[PDB]
């Protein structure tokens, strides 16, 4: 219970929160467009490309398949090139982003498949541009599913970030590795773990409470 | 308004050649409610879409308001769709929007002043009795109330045509009456052309001036609702004219029914009525004049497109001289007498 | 004395309020007869039929099936009790993973029945229901009608004494409902199976039911033989359902023009009920001659219910006020229940 | 690629397969009863306890809420207590099954919710005992759901045994950690990754080919 220990550990909390939300954010900047690109490109759908959809979905598949540890470490050579550093949280939100982006696009596509075809037909009959369609009808209708999808990404990135402790991204997850894996202290291990379970519930409730208010 | 010409459409699904619609041409006079009826899979769903080109015809030409719509571009096809409002079976409303905003949507798509979209949408909602329910979301609304939103949206753009795809297919007869009734008051007030598809017949009678009967790709009749109900051309139409008149012919009679005359027999008859005839106390009248006894089995009268209609089945006890004289008299009075067999 | 539901009452504490499903419902289904309980959506048809099987617990009352009290019972004894009461449902509740054979076999495997006896039992019930052809099929393949036969066969597997039907043909179409209802009837008539039946369609009751009870808000309003309920219906609500089995519509323009208060130049439109004795008698022609009256018949239909013919007429009567009153009197004299709906 | 390297990856792929399938197996010997006994206690069910449910649900949510690497590291004392060792293949088959069980229960209960409730009601009508309806009706009707949950289970367990290879579970997770992070070799890192994606696609294909085999 060293105060100094507590002061970093407090750093650790900031390192995770930063990694989770900033990667989540960029995951959606990559995710939202890849996601609608698939749905809209679906064979039943209006763009109706199997050749383009096959490609995009298969790219999303081979990435969803790669387990995060083996992705993070494999990306290091690449991670370093982009940021100049393979170490620290700022280099780490790069493989954390590519970790979540493909996971998101499939959630976005599936979140759009939930809304009744026919809002498109009701929409087309009124002179709606596909750009007008996606923005005016598709997305707003899919919002409960989009908010629930972001909650899932964030909770997943919490667990994904701590894995970065082993490759030394450095976060609250790392305090665990050093103290739990190498030098066992029962107060700091119990304290790191309990802090992360609390972070998941806060992410769940913030997300769950906002969805309750976005259905209609 | 609407002049579909020799239009043909065939789907391409799974190496199968579905004649969705085959050589179909339809003409509608401006400001008149025209209906299309057929069995499921006949092609009415494909057809009504051909109007505003939500489905492209593999052959034929579509002109609405005189202007042809097939020979168009994507941005010019939207500008033209501002005149053809459409409503749907499944009511197709944004659950994310409120009643007001939902109706404001078609106006939003084409940029319009906020005050003008308020003014416009405010009119249409108070018109359908939903100027009250502005604040509700569709999850909250009723089957009919949702369709009133659908209607109010289709008219947001102030169109020249109002298409209806099975608009009441999944609706309550009381609120079917009211919706059809609402659509009718609109036809008259605004000069709005209504073209509607349906598999229900009750709706054809209720709101149509003219009616086509489509099947297996091709529409095989096109007369007044009235004229079609009394004197159906195609065997197809006979079926549709049979579903409206609830004519339950007893099961017990068939074993008792004979194809030819038998000793101590009375013939069994099927009487069909038209117009003013339907209200004439004709069977009480033949009962005296020719001293015959009608044991009355079945009777149903129905307004079918602005003309009254009726039908009944009876036995007719009495003499052979009295019977042929009453049956002859009934025929002289424009009751269609058809003998069925003997009992 | 086959099944005896006495004082069955069930109440719910679902939310902040207490809702009452049934009130002192009491019915007795004679052994080998078919009893239908009819009512609007929300009357407690579903709850009532479920009290017999004790899928539902009646707050207070007595459930006596085959002579045995069921309300108070050990859970291992209720299973012994259900081998005499099979059930069929609106939605079919068939297992998607099992063949029609296994589906019919399922209740039998619940008891440690031998595999040799099972196969003999299953084929007979499959031959009985008319699916003896489709031995190797899955519910996803079967049509509504096929699926319902399987469910009946399955209920008849334990060779039960009583059959309960939870809106069993409320999902099937008119054409099919009749053949299922006829099959269901034949099983009763050919084998003597007691059937309890709930429906919201009166068409159903009259087709196969021997007795009938009309329920409205948990209380039973009319309770008698099918014949007595279709002829001499003592309840206005009861009449509504009967008048629906026959399709008697009063055209929109009549009910609008028609007004209950007698006005200048008015004639009474009245609906006439015929019981069996007068149904086939040409009384409207007679009435035309004898009292010099002119009847404008709007709509009329006759049918059979409970092995007894009956029928209803809607008519406006033209003539002198003295003549009118006289012919009406002759109709009441001849077992035709005259009832004036108003004047037009 | 070294000749000792080839005969090494083969042991890796073996250690990886062994961990995911055994953990998956044990996670089900535990999770399947947890999930079925989670479904049967929900309000209105055969044995509805609003009190018992909240508890069994509250613990799975908590365990399920704990990021795996942290769950594993914290479990290190228990592991040595029960295994007698913290390092190894069979050492990892402990935090991997405890990690898997909270996920399995949620899925099993959710898979059972796909079964239309009148099927339960029908069972009781026939005179089925509450235990019979589970083995006779529920598991069978949800079998495609369960076979699908197991696939998705094994796959998360591929990603899971990997994270174990950074804290000494062995497997392909170790080989990618040593020779991709600590000291880098190109042929070694890439063959690990490609062996892992192929392992996931095989696990997916096998799962689907079994789901497609059930009758609609
Ligand atoms: N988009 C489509 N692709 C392939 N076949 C279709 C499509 N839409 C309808 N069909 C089929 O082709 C026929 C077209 O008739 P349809 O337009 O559906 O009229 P209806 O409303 O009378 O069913 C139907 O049998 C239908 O099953
Ligand atoms: N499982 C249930 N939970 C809560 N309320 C119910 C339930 N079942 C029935 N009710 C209530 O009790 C009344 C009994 O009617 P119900 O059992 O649905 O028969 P019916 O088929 O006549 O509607 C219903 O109107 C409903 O309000
Ligand atoms: C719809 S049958 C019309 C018959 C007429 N009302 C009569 O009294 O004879
Ligand atoms: C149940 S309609 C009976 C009418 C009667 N048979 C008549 O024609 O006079």
């Amino acid at each position: 219970m060293s105060e100094p220990m507590m002061w970093l550990l407090v750093r650790g909390v900031w390192e995770t929160l930063a990694m989770t939300f900033v990667s989540g954010f960029f995951g959606f900047v990559i995710g939202l467009p890849v996601g609608v690109l698939l749905y809209v490109t679906r064979p039943g759908q209006i763009i109706a490309n199997a050749k383009l959809y096959r490609t995009v979905s298969a790219i999303v598949n081979i990435f969803r398949s790669i387990p995060f540890i083996i992705l993070l470490v494999w990306m290091i050579p690449f991670t370093r090139v982009i940021v100049g550093t393979s170490i620290g949280l700022q280099a780490a939100i790069v493989p954390l982003t590519v970790g979540a982006a493909p996971f998101i696009a499939r959630m976005v596509e599936n979140a759009l498949l939930e809304i009744p075809t026919g809002l498109i037909e009701a929409s087309r009959a009124m002179g709606a541009t596909p750009m007008q369609i996606v923005r005016k009808v598709l997305l707003p209708e899919a919002l409960p599913g989009l908010v629930n999808a972001a909650t899932i990404t964030l909770i997943t990135l919490v667990g994904y970030s701590a894995m970065g402790g082993a490759v030394g991204a450095g976060g609250l997850g790392q305090i665990g590795y050093q103290y739990g894996y190498i030098g066992y202290n029962a107060t700091v291990m119990n304290t790191v773990l309990v802090l992360l379970v609390i972070l998941v519930y806060l992410i769940q409730f913030a997300g769950d409470r906002i969805v309750r208010a976005v259905t209609r | 308004m609407i002049k579909l010409s020799n239009i043909t459409k065939v789907f391409h699904q799974g190496t199968r050649t579905i004649q969705a619609l085959n050589n179909v041409s339809l003409h509608v006079p401006a400001g008149q409610i025209y209906g299309v009826i057929g069995a499921s899979g006949a092609g009415k769903s494909t057809l009504i879409r051909c109007v505003n080109l939500l489905e492209r015809p593999t052959e034929g030409s579509v002109l609405v308001d005189g202007q042809e719509l097939t020979t168009l571009s994507e941005s010019e096809l939207t500008k033209a769709r501002r005149q053809i409002g459409m409503i749907f079976q499944h009511f197709n409303l944004l659950s994310s929007r409120t009643v007001f905003g939902n109706v404001a949507l078609p106006l939003e798509l084409d940029n319009t002043p906020k005050d003008e979209v308020k003014r416009r949408v405010t009119e249409l909602l108070s018109l359908v009795g939903l100027g009250d329910k502005h604040d509700s979301y569709p999850s909250n609304l009723s089957g009919g109330q949702k369709q009133r939103v659908a209607i109010a949206r289709a008219l947001a753009s102030n169109p020249k045509v109002l298409l209806c795809d099975q608009a009441t297919s999944a609706l309550d007869p009381a609120t079917t009456r009211s919706i059809l009734e609402l659509l009718k008051d609109i036809n008259r007030r605004l000069g709005l052309t209504i073209l509607l598809i349906t598999h229900e017949m009750d709706v054809v009678k209720r709101i149509c001036d003219c009616v086509a009967v489509i099947s297996n790709g091709e529409l095989i009749e096109q007369d007044t609702v009235s004229e079609v109900f009394s004197h159906p051309k195609t065997p197809l139409a006979q079926k549709f004219i049979q579903s409206t008149l609830h004519l339950d012919i007893p099961e017990d009679y068939q074993e008792r029914l004979q194809a030819e005359p038998f000793t101590d027999c009375v013939p069994m008859l099927r009487l069909e009525f038209t117009g003013q005839s339907v209200d004439a106390p004709l069977l009480s009248e033949t009962a005296r004049r020719f001293n015959v006894n009608n044991n009355i089995i079945s009777a149903q009268m129905d307004y079918a497109g602005g003309v009254k209609f009726g039908i009944m089945l009876t036995e007719m006890h009495g003499t052979q001289q009295d019977t042929q004289a009453a049956i002859a008299w009934l025929q002289e009075h424009h009751v269609k007498v058809e003998v069925l067999g003997y009992v």
